[PDB]
């Protein structure tokens, strides 16, 4: 066992990976991997270069490179791929752990096909030879990091979009509900839209170019309309961003319409019901004595929730959601209702947090993980749940 | 419903 | 040994105390639940079952079920597991260094008593106990003799005349419906009106709307017919959700069906034509005694409205050339437990009690000839 | 010279006149929506395709249920199916015959008053009954006592009945019902790795499940042989041309039926409430209701369903008398037939409700008509 | 009951 | 995924 542990996120977008009981990661890195490629159009080779490369040096030397990503919502496309990432993260550069004997903890998502996990839990058996692994829920990675026996989860990141609400700890899988809505969908309609404006963009590497672009102009709005008769009425909140050679972009009107597909899934060709409507529907649809435990303790989990503006968003629209479909617009009933969403300041990375202090006090008992020896078996797997 | 369940 | 522990196994409510207080120490709900998720958390491993205002507490992951069904157990595990939490994590008494008083409802079947008394026998090994009646009790808690009783618990009504000294075993009448019953037709007319509950959480929420917006009506049909006219009777609710429910004639319909029980479709009689036959079948010099004087208790009779009414109903029914007085004290949830007390703290009674010597000598029949 | 029997089904909807043997319009209550822009103004467009045509085009349109669950939500929706099938379909003026609905039992009166207020508002006419699914399906089983098990698409329900006369205070009805059971297997397929969530997609997985579904006499058996998957999995052909493969799925979701905990309802199955009921019945009649065991409705049509039931019956029930299940091949249109011959019959002929008593009374006059 | 009623 | 979207 050797009393070592590292605690990882295989996730979509990003990967994570860290030690237990550590604050903050000590690395991150995203998924990145692209196979070396020469452009005639401009630039040549300046420094060296490897076959294949993979992790934060792609972000960086991107412009002579085909990056493609191996994952999205958080299914099993190109194994190769996946296998040459956890090389790299698994070698002496990234991580430096010895397999043989090593313990790691997983997060798959919520919802997602039995064949993930098998094959991963089978590689990381066989290629490897970890003596054991495990598999959590969001859920707990999450609560876990502040003391939270209750609540409902509305993680959103890279991929799709997940619900997992619990009540007194004890789990209610039949209110959960998958969406195809995630950033990398807010992506590509950031492209349709300065397209229209003029701009031709590939699906190369300027997918990662816009990144930077979202992270630091795209806001979400408070009233629609409001928003929309501001910006057709004035342009003050035009701006725009230096790119890598130099070139000036003016983006003062698509940066504002990106988010609102989380609401509108009409948008993007998805007959979506939006994020607040959607945890107004499994809200309701549960018991009565749980309702009002849920809005009272609400978390908004993941990255792509980091947008400036969304707990105002959301906050709003379930007031008008509780006020139409229940007091058909009493008002005066409605001021003692309330809400506190919680936004942690680390919202970047959660779940890390929640793997680390799990292995504090869920490592000197075997009693736990899916050791080695129970591979070697058959009638094996779902071994706990 | 109403009260309790959707309908 | 210096007092004596009184617990009464209501059909819907436990009550228990010390031997001398005026007001119970422990008033709980009999609910034992158990979880029905999965369960994902690992920082809990906590209490597989759950009771009392826990359970109450956190019944939305529960599936309550009462132990007690219609005033005769059903699941003796649950009762154990009540009797356990009562005696040690409320009272924190010894079962040895107290002895344990225990009420029943009338013509119960032998198997129960027997049952009972073995267990508290066995497992508890108190030093002491007894097998006594609720009516009884309630005549001694209101300082009288003579009388009828109207125990109207959760799970059984019963009546049991009673004359100086003497009692009349041979006209006791015992009626199934109760207050389960009455809440199973509130929410079914509840249904008819808009509103639907089905599980057991819903059950406790429309048991304490009952509780605070029910209410008898002196004429059904002037009450239907002011109904009619349905702009000062309907009464606004707020439910856990915030949701607000409305209700009318249902506030009035679901007590009548103590006076008829047609509606829930038993072939039987009201309460007053129950006390009726009962006084009739008595001897005839008693019957005026009886007239004067009945008692009512247990707590499906707290409607207020229904001693008039049945004051109405009686008279009516009784020849008119008399007075008919009906007696409601404002405490008669307790009345049980209070006469339980005051049996107990009497001197005489002392002697009266089961040791464990005589029961392993004897056997569990001795409680049958303890009487009756 | 005759009636129209309408059955306004939570699922589909079944039409046709007093007398025929067979319904004359059967089409699924769906009202959609165009969701795109509504761009062209060439040949065709119509704001609500709302009907029969809704299932063909449904890959543009937002379809919604008008009825949910046994009570209706949204009034404009069924009104427009009302309309369509009168005039559409069966090409008759409501003035010409009276019409005559049912409903499922233990239905807020506030639907029954609104229902009889448009009838006779809006289409005036002649004259209108209200009945129940499950005495029309005695009507056309031609017994006079049993238990019904009317499992629809969106309500199930029981109502003990003898000789004459019935038991209103043994009614059950569970919210259970088709829809629950495609929402469990839509999510099952995904676990599988096939994802629907659309509307469009429903109705292709409603498809597959009427297709290739059957209940398991054991469960625990069939999971065993599931193990062993080589002669139980079968494929199916999407309208693309992609081959789904099917395997515990297929006798997994009607399992949710007898095992309600599966979706997280704290209720119990058919077979517990059915007990329930009878027993909740008078000593004596417990063994005619025993005797006779009439079952209706488009969810009980899987087959060995009957087997099960009777296996679970007898277990729960003493075992010293006979259990017997009657599963007639007909059992989807048992209702409209019920409420055909009831209409034929001659003593009915007066029980209707007019234009002249109705406006007299009100709407209230319903509630008091035979419950 | 054991036998008649439930109870 | 394999039936419906890409993943
Ligand atoms: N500041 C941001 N603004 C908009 N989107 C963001 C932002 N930060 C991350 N995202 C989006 O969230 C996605 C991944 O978030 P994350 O949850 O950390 O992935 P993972 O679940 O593997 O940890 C990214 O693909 C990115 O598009
Ligand atoms: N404040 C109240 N108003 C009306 N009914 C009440 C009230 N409190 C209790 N009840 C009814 O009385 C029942 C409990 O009274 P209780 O005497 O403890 O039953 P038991 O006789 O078996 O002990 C409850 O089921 C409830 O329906
Ligand atoms: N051949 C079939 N096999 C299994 N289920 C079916 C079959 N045909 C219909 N169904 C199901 O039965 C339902 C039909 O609606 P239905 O049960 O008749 O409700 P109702 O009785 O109120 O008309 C559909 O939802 C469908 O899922
Ligand atoms: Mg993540
Ligand atoms: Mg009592
Ligand atoms: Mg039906």
């Amino acid at each position: 066992q050797g009393r070592k542990v590292v605690v990882c996120d295989n996730g979509t977008g990003f990967v994570k990976c860290g030690y237990a009981g550590s604050n903050f990661p000590e690395h991150i890195f995203p998924a990145l991997v692209g196979r070396p490629i020469i452009r005639s159009t401009t630039k040549v080779g300046n420094i060296e270069i490897k076959d294949l490369m993979v992790g934060d040096e792609a972000s960086e030397l991107r412009s002579m490179l085909e990056v493609n990503y191996p994952m999205e919502n958080g299914i099993v496309r190109n194994w190769d791929d996946m296998k040459h990432l956890w090389d790299y993260t698994f070698g002496p550069e990234k991580l430096n752990i010895d397999t043989r004997n090593c313990k790691i903890l997983l997060t798959e998502p919520p919802m997602n096909p039995t064949k993930n996990r098998e094959k991963i839990v089978e590689v990381m058996f066989e290629t490897y030879q970890f003596s054991g692994v495990y598999v959590a829920i969001q859920a707990v990675l999450t609560l876990y990091a502040q003391g939270l026996l209750t609540g409902v989860v509305v993680d959103s990141g890279d991929g799709v979009t997940h619900i997992c609400p619990v009540y007194e700890g004890f789990s209610l899988p039949h209110l959960t509900r998958r969406l195809d809505i995630a950033g990398r969908d807010i992506t590509r309609y950031l492209i349709k839209l300065l397209l229209l404006r003029g701009y031709a963009f590939n699906h190369s590497a300027d997918f990662e170019t816009v990144r930077m672009i979202k992270e630091k102009l795209c806001y979400v709005g408070y009233n629609i309309e409001q928003e929309q008769k501001l910006a057709l009425e004035t342009t003050v909140l035009v701006e725009s961003y230096t790119l890598p050679d130099g070139r000036i972009i003016k983006v003062g009107g698509e940066r504002f319409e990106a988010p609102e597909a989380l609401f509108q899934p009409h948008l993007i060709n998805v007959e979506g019901v939006g994020v607040a409507e959607l945890l107004f529907n499994t809200i309701q649809a549960a018991d009565i004595d749980t309702r009002s435990e849920f809005y009272k303790h609400i978390v908004l989990s993941g990255g792509s929730t980091m947008y400036p503006g969304l707990p105002s968003r959301l906050e709003r629209e379930l007031k008008q959601l509780y006020l139409e479909r229940v007091l058909k617009g009493d008002v005066e009933k409605l001021s003692k209702f309330k809400i506190r969403i919680e936004d942690p300041p680390r919202r970047k990375h959660m779940v890390f947090l929640g793997g680390a202090v799990l292995a504090d006090i869920m490592k000197d008992k075997d009693n736990f993980w899916m050791t080695r020896q129970e591979y070697q078996e058959k009638g094996v797997r779902v071994l706990e749940k | 419903w109403x009260a309790x369940c959707p309908a | 040994e210096t007092t004596a522990l009184v617990c009464d196994n209501g059909s819907g409510l436990v009550k228990a105390g010390f031997a001398g207080d005026d007001a119970p120490r422990a008033v709980f709900p009999s609910i034992v639940g158990r979880p029905r998720h999965q369960g994902v958390m690992v920082g809990m491993g906590q209490k597989d079952s759950y009771v009392g205002d826990e359970a109450q507490s956190k019944r939305g992951i529960l599936t309550l079920k009462y132990p007690i069904e219609h005033g005769i157990i059903t699941n003796w595990d649950d009762m154990e597991k009540i009797w356990h939490h009562t005696f040690y994590n409320e009272l924190r008494v010894a079962p040895e260094e107290h002895p344990t008083l225990l009420t029943e409802a009338p013509l119960n079947p032998k198997a129960n008593r027997e049952k009972m008394t073995q267990i508290m026998f066995e497992t508890f090994n108190v030093p002491a106990m007894y097998v006594a009646i609720q009516a009884v009790l309630s005549l001694y808690a209101s300082g009288r003799t003579t009388g009828i009783v109207l125990d109207s618990g959760d799970g059984v009504t019963h009546n049991v005349p009673i004359y100086e000294g003497y009692a009349l075993p041979h006209a006791i009448m015992r009626l199934d419906l109760a207050g389960r019953d009455l809440t199973d037709y509130l929410m079914k007319i509840l249904t008819e009106r808009g509103y639907s509950f089905v599980t057991t959480a819903e059950r406790e929420i429309v048991r304490d709307i009952k509780e605070k917006l029910c209410y008898v009506a002196l004429d059904f049909e002037n009450e239907m017919a002011t109904a009619a006219s349905s702009s000062s009777l309907e009464k606004s609710y707020e439910l856990p959700d915030g949701q607000v429910i409305t209700i009318g004639n249902e506030r009035f319909r679901c007590p009548e069906t103590l006076f008829q029980p047609s509606f829930i479709g038993m072939e039987s009689a009201g309460i007053h034509e129950t006390t009726y036959n009962s006084i009739m079948k008595c001897d005839i010099d008693i019957r005026k005694d009886l007239y004067a004087n009945n008692v009512m208790s247990g707590g499906t009779t707290m409607y207020p409205g229904i001693a008039d009414r049945m004051q109405k109903e009686i008279t009516a029914l009784a020849p008119s050339t008399m007075k008919i007085k009906i007696i409601a004290p404002p405490e008669r949830k307790y009345s049980v437990w209070i006469g339980g007390s005051i049996l107990a703290s009497l001197s005489t009674f002392q002697q009266m009690w089961i040791t464990k010597q005589e029961y392993d000598e004897a056997g569990p029949s001795i409680v049958h000839r303890k009487c009756f």
